[PDB]
């Protein structure tokens, strides 16, 4: 008696991802420049959420052959992914073996009312939140790692900041709180209660999160760590960097040593130039799912 | 096999799904009409008071006797167990008076008391959980009649030939043994008339 | 001996199904309920009709008269309290009550908060409007289900409303698209789990009566019709001209609810209805959360 | 074979150009039939009353049903709450010959009428335009009538009523056919309702006046509008001498283009109910 | 005695047309190209509905030329389509012998209140909707086939997922509904009573219906499908792409083998360039219908 | 009892419904394995070119041919029966070739000549007919027995364990047809 896909497999293997960095790749030179970084996975996508935005179009999942190319390139874990609701496309990368699925904000939601069920499958899903209500429909869903959503493509951690802070008070607050005022905090926040009375009893919430969105420096690696997250996920930052291979090392390294500020300061140093950016004054990006 | 079910109140509802479960016809009997053709049937759990009110008003007293008589196996399930009851503890006069079984009625307390307890049954089997919502016991048994379960050294289940009555209720569980041992008897009930 | 589980406390309920639950205010009335087959009879001080007549606020009743109540009949006391109040509850517990009614026609003591009922071991019954409210209620641990209607208006329109709401609601949840509850939950404000439990078990797991402004044999059956497991009856009975014979009435019909010519027979003579009241109301009512 | 849509609405054709008579006991209902009357309507408050009084509004006490079908060899027609379907089968069970599902009583349902289909006995349905029309023949009914405002002793709103609804009839008759979809929707109204009443040339159901009608002018005016029948409550016994309103209304019915026959016989009448104007809140248009 | 257009044989032509893609082609080299992939069908037009966007301006029914172009090149029935309204322009593609008309709202409508009467013609007619009551509006006016409006050229299903879950849902819940409740239902809806009272003694609709707008990938045919679709049209994600023929053969095999996810995968393979598609931020496009 | 349909493409769901109806048990049949343990296999009404094409490309014709030969029937209706035919008008090669007649595709015209006539059917009167873009059966060979025809065209054939027509029965609510060819598999299945 072998048991696959359970629910203590799919997050044991997002547990064992904690204190690293999952890189964006489009190609297997940027995975092996990853795997070689540090990265603990790497997340294969057709264009950076940078160019996703500065493109538009309809993003879709990737051509399996790059994803392929990707898994052939290196030995840690990759990740891809899929559009909100997407049920085929999450279906094709797990046959393709993919270790972990995106169900991602940054691409082109196909259901704009119902995500996939991601309790009828093997593979495990990552999915975005910005709060605990969204943490836990997802969890609902069958979600087994979640990351903040920030602002893909922006260089501008701001979002990801206030997702963080947000979630982690959320679950403070839900922790100490009064047993006999979860079904009613469930009603405010749009959670399952189930989800609250599981965070409650455990003391913390049941899976992963990690951060997401804008990380660009070191210092914005190391920041996130600080609020607490469990480990970063980074895409734009290094690949539309000067020397990419170079802020992959800082952005490791920092995230691992998140309160060496000697050291923090030392691989800030050399970087030279980072991605420019975008303020905010955007109409509708991102912040897509339900 | 067609099983009746007294529908005048209770858990009706959970015996039919048994009945059906154990593929034999259920039927719901709010009329002496709907009597006639019937193998067997079941007298569920509820307020014993109102089946007897609703026995009563609509002259059902006599057909379900007469049904008794055909030889026709019926099944009491508490309040169904308290209709067959010949001797009902404070009671000058009983319901139907077929079993030769004095009973008290909410003999474990209230609704506060109602508990689940694992049984061992003679002719069905062990462990078989028993739901005790606001039951009766069987304070005494005739010679006649053949004790099937106890629960600390109290009569909760008993048989007398057609007749079958249990303090407990079975229906709300999903082990159909019971059901099934009922079947049986209706069955030889109705080969044994050719 | 393992008491106070689900399965008991909904047993309990089970048990009352295909019967009418009366309201009482003394020994005699719960005779007379008892007399007239009612399968269990509420206790309060005052009945619904003349809680809204009098105003003020309508708490827990007097312990005395539940006992009374209770030494008075061999079938269940229900009493029920006001919402969110915890030790009325207790006492009620305590005073060995068969079901607890945390009841929108007391005067609520927590706007915010019901009663966490699954850490008792007596059961409770709460009122409901939609499938959203009533997965909430079970998921605080609410045993049994009734509609709120409108209570001592003489008036089904709002019984009829909220269970056709649930029974319908009910009948999409059972039948719906799988990958589509999460995003439904949330719609109606509902957890989630409920409406799996409904899913997989193809109805609502608890019982759901009818309530509010049950006036008439015709009424009763009428809700019966509906899909309603039962009735509570309060008002109608004991302020209509002949509640004995209402009593008796209204219980045959809710029996024999597809029984025309009986209905009608039953019907017949009953003789003065209470007034009730159109609508026309400001606040009264749906005070649940 | 019985309940059929012909044998439903066939009942309702043979009470064409009479009055049906709001009664509450077998005196009345024996007046209306000497009067003439083709049916009469039974209730435990005449309209004008259920309004004054106001509260809960239910089905008569069958007791007062069969006591009145017992004074009488014309039909009876009784009802019901709206979406009340036990009282509807009760007034069935008890022989009743025509059920009123009506918003003058107190309504059951707010969202949905009685399944009228499921039922062998008629109903007869308020409306105030074609698309309400439609829903209910939708639902089952067998015959129609105005709303207008019952218990005012005013026409104005039975007016507007059968206008409208005769002038949507109109429309829909000689309308293009490729655009009875589109209006359909524009109505509220089933298509297929629409479809028949166009093939057919005319409404497929009988529709009655109803709502303050007072006067043998009242009655013979909604009979100039095209009504098929009057229905007559408070006017004739909240009057000084209903069993002379009774027959003057009937007369006046029968008699709708004979204006000096209508003359004499508003001649003596004396004193009618006196009526309200308007300036209410709520009361009455309860359907769906 | 034979019976032409009766609503058996309407609907029946398109019973036959199940499980299967039907194709927009502007000439007879796509439509060899369809034939030869495996299409059920190909509709006839001027412009694939992504150049109808690009281009603007007035759409209208094809030159009859194309059309029988069309139609002397394969042996699988030829659609054609027609402007909202247009009766002539259905009364012409009938006297072409066009096998089904669609009255579309990607032409430029003609009458914006009211549509064809489809009843009175032989040829049947296959309609769009967004939901139940546009669906039983469509059958009332006499439509024998449906399809999902979607958004076209757009290159995103996420309309044409909203709108297939949005009439399967309304379906469901017809179909187990209180038959008391169904004219208030029709009323809420917008919808002929008498059709709603048709899907509920049938248990579902009765005529077939199609998803429409955005198909661009083997997994959107598939999704489709697993969202409970009669068959797919595709348009601009074919003869946009980058190996048209190439797509047209996965898209076919796709949508028969749904549920054989390895085999996507491995339709999906090579598949190369798609078309761009377009986000959204449309300030009035499609969904013209009434 | 186990019928296959052929689920490639085409009104798959209609047979399956016959099927059920008269107590059998249906199966897609979108793949060679789905094959084994059949008891009988239809053929549906869809488009002939496009099940042909997917044959090809997963390589059910061998496999579709071998369970013939293992002497299972197989019901083909209208585009069914193309896929059966041993030749098509205008096709130099056949698709299955195992049925002794000669086929016209689309001989009636367009969709707008699509129709429906009650038929005489020799096994099984006044069987309604739905012929959409049907063909028709030019010739037949000797060892086929003629079952229908309609103005003068053969519509409906068998041959042995080979069952055809023109018309979409499985579009009406008549089963005789169905039954028939149930029939012929249980006489079938003891050999």
């Amino acid at each position: 008696m072998a048991l696959t896909g359970t629910d203590r497999v799919k997050r044991g293997m997002a547990e064992m991802q904690k204190g690293g960095v999952i890189m964006d790749v489009v190609n297997a030179e940027q995975a092996k420049i990853a795997e070689a970084a540090g990265a603990v996975a790497v997340m294969a996508l057709e264009r950076v959420p940078a160019d996703i935005r500065a493109a538009g179009g309809v993003a879709r999942m990737a051509d399996p052959t790059v994803i392929e190319e990707v898994m052939n390139a290196v030995s840690i874990p990759v990740m891809a992914k899929v559009r909100i609701g997407h049920y085929v496309e999450a279906r094709v990368l797990e046959a393709l073996g993919v270790d972990y699925i995106d169900e991602s904000e940054v691409l082109t939601p196909a259901d704009e009312e119902f995500h996939i069920d991601k309790r009828q499958f093997t593979v495990p899903f990552v999915c975005g939140c910005r709060d605990l209500g969204e943490a836990a429909r997802r969890i609902a869903e069958g979600a087994s790692m979640l990351r903040t959503k920030g602002e893909p493509g922006t260089g501008n951690i701001v979002e990801a900041v206030r997702h963080m802070r947000k979630v982690n008070a959320q679950i403070r607050k839900v922790v100490n709180m009064s047993e006999d005022e979860l079904v009613a905090e469930a009603k405010q926040l749009g959670a399952p209660v189930e989800v609250l009375r599981e965070i409650k009893r455990l003391g913390r919430l049941p899976v992963v999160n990690f951060a997401a969105g804008g990380v660009t420096t070191p210092a914005d690696a190391a920041l996130m760590m600080h609020l607490g997250a469990d480990g970063v996920f980074v895409g734009s930052g290094i690949f539309k960097s000067e020397n990419p291979e170079k802020y992959a090392r800082a952005i490791v390294e920092a995230t691992t040593h998140y309160e060496d500020y000697e050291l923090i300061a030392h691989l800030s140093k050399g970087l030279g130039g980072a991605m420019r950016g975008i303020d905010i004054a955007t109409l509708l990006p991102e912040h897509r799912m339900q | 096999m067609k099983i009746g079910v007294l529908g005048l109140q209770g858990a009706v509802r959970e015996h039919v799904r048994a009945i059906e479960a154990c593929g034999a016809e259920a039927v719901i009997v709010k009329k002496s009409e709907q009597l006639e053709g019937l193998d067997g049937l079941v007298l569920p759990g509820g307020e014993s008071t109102t089946m007897r009110r609703l026995i009563d008003r609509y002259g059902l007293m006599e057909p379900l006797k007469q049904f008794a008589a055909a030889g026709k196996p019926m099944f009491g399930t508490c309040a169904g167990l308290i209709l067959l009851a010949k001797r009902i503890v404070g009671y000058d006069e009983p319901h139907l008076g077929l079993m030769d079984i004095t009973v008290e009625r909410n003999s474990f307390g209230r609704q506060r008391e109602s508990f689940e307890a694992e049984l061992s049954i003679k002719g069905v089997g062990d462990g078989f959980v028993g739901v005790f919502i606001r039951a009766p016991h069987i304070v005494e048994a005739g010679d006649g009649v053949d004790v099937l379960a106890t629960y600390n050294d109290r009569i909760v289940a008993a048989r007398q030939g057609q007749f079958l009555g249990c303090s407990f209720n079975p229906e709300l569980t999903d082990d159909h043994r019971l059901m099934q041992y009922f079947l049986n008897m209706v069955k030889e009930a109705k080969m044994a008339s050719s």
